[PDB]
């Protein structure tokens, strides 16, 4: 029934998403633990066939980035699946799962699928 | 040499498993966050560590990974907060209230640095002024259920969390020394802290009110609507008057007919309307 394995999370913070060296603001829609919803841009000239990164400005402090690759495109949206991610970057983004699932079982769960993504 | 070539290995498992990229010069960062949960399971190395977890399994992966993407809150951040609160704020509510208790909400309070902080702040203030607190002062700090919590109730912390923030005067005054490289605050601090698991997004009702409420460096992990939600039933808690703190690159801008901005010199602080 349920196909997805993180919750996603309704977010607005402001975004960015990287390619080489092009770059576009975007419209964030839901992050989670493992990828983003974004709007896709005007000039998207976006290649799915290689990596992107996205930047989530939260704060003047904190910073999430991260490797992303291109899930699929329909409607306007982009859906993006998160790659690599530096320690400082997942420690901010587990903390704001944590806060906004605020239930320990449902985060122990989540973290579990994500070590265990590449089993 | 045999120890640098295990944290090569432990490198190695976050990036091939969970897509994790450690950086270089993180030894001592990965050391003392997996500390706990190394003792916990008997593990006696890195090494040890990295072998046991590829093999066994049974939930030992998913425990590094929390352990590991555990962020460290510093003592007395930004330093100005907590001179503010014993020059200006507190002698405030003192002269207006006759001495009554006086209560502190520390938000997702973590690991328990800022709880702790302002208590040696409390401290500080009333060793110069007697009797001024005729109730004293209580601490409420509140976080998720989970691994933070339980370390921040038992407030001990380790060589790298203690060499940050807290000068040698306040170490000697407010810790006692548990073991190499561990100290633990002193009673005297501790019982004015009451933890309570509670989540930003929980209803506050059973909290109480506030004189002073403490939410920095937080409200950026929440939507612009949701933030607000927080920030309002925040206001609910609050005695009118009392004042709420932010962090230090934090505005409020918003709800101005519930908060006043107000400058404090070194600082902004909002009052409750
Ligand atoms: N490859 C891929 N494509 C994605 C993903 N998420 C969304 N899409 C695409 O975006 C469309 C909108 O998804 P939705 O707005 O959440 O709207 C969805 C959603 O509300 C719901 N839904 C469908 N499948 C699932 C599911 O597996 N789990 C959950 N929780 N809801 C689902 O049905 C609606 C329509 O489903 P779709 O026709 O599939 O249409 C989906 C799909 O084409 C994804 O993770 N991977
Ligand atoms: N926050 C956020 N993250 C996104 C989004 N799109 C992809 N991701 C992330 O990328 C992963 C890969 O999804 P997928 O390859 O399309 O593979 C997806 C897809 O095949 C399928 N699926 C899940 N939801 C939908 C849906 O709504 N519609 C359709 N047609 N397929 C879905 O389940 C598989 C695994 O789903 P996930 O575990 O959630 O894992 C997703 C998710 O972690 C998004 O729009 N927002």
């Amino acid at each position: 029934d349920e196909r997805r394995r993180f919750h996603r999370i309704a977010f607005d913070a402001d975004s960015e998403i990287l390619q080489g060296e092009r770059r576009w603001e975007v419209l964030l829609h839901d992050v989670s633990l493992h990828g983003i919803l974004v709007g896709q841009p005007q000039d998207w000239n976006g290649d799915p066939q290689r990596p992107f990164e996205a930047r989530l400005y939260l704060g003047l402090d904190v910073l999430i980035r991260m490797e992303i690759s291109l899930a699929w495109a329909r409607d306007g949206l982009l859906g993006f699946e998160c790659q690599h991610i530096d320690l400082d970057s997942i420690s901010h983004l587990r903390r704001l799962v944590e806060l906004n699932l605020g239930d320990e079982e449902l985060l122990e769960r989540e973290l579990a699928l994500l070590v265990s993504a590449h089993d | 040499s045999a120890a640098n070539a295990d944290f090569e290995l432990f490198r190695v498992f976050l990036e091939k498993t969970c897509g994790i990229v450690l950086g270089s010069n993180k030894q001592y960062l990965v050391s003392s966050r997996l500390n706990k949960l190394m003792e916990q399971q008997g593990i006696k190395s890195l090494g040890e560590l990295v072998q046991r977890i590829q093999t066994q399994r049974g939930g030992l992966r998913e425990m590094v990974v929390d352990a590991m993407t555990t962020n460290e809150t510093l003592w007395f951040r930004d330093t100005y907060p907590f001179e503010v609160l014993k020059q200006r704020v507190l002698p405030e509510l003192i002269k207006a209230n006759g001495g009554q208790r006086l209560r502190i909400w520390s938000a997702a309070c973590s690991s328990g640095q800022e709880p702790y902080s302002l208590s040696m702040a409390i401290d500080e203030f009333e060793k110069t002024n007697l009797g001024q607190l005729k109730a004293g002062v209580q601490i409420v700090a509140t976080d998720l259920s989970g691994s933070m919590l339980t370390a921040a109730k038992a407030g001990e912390y380790d060589t790298l969390a203690m060499g940050r923030g807290l000068s040698p005067e306040r170490l000697q005054r407010y810790f006692d020394a548990k073991g190499p490289g561990r100290w633990a605050v002193k009673p005297a601090i501790r019982s004015r802290v009451e933890f309570r698991a509670l989540n930003l997004l929980d209803s506050y009702a059973s909290l109480g009110k506030f004189d002073m409420v403490f939410c920095r460096n937080v409200l950026i992990y929440f939507s612009a609507e949701v933030k607000r939600d927080i920030l309002l039933r925040i206001h609910g808690t609050l005695k009118p008057g009392g004042y709420l703190f932010l962090g230090a690159s934090e505005a409020l801008n918003n709800l101005p007919d519930h908060y006043q901005m107000v400058q404090c010199s070194p600082g902004i602080i909002y009052r409750a309307k």
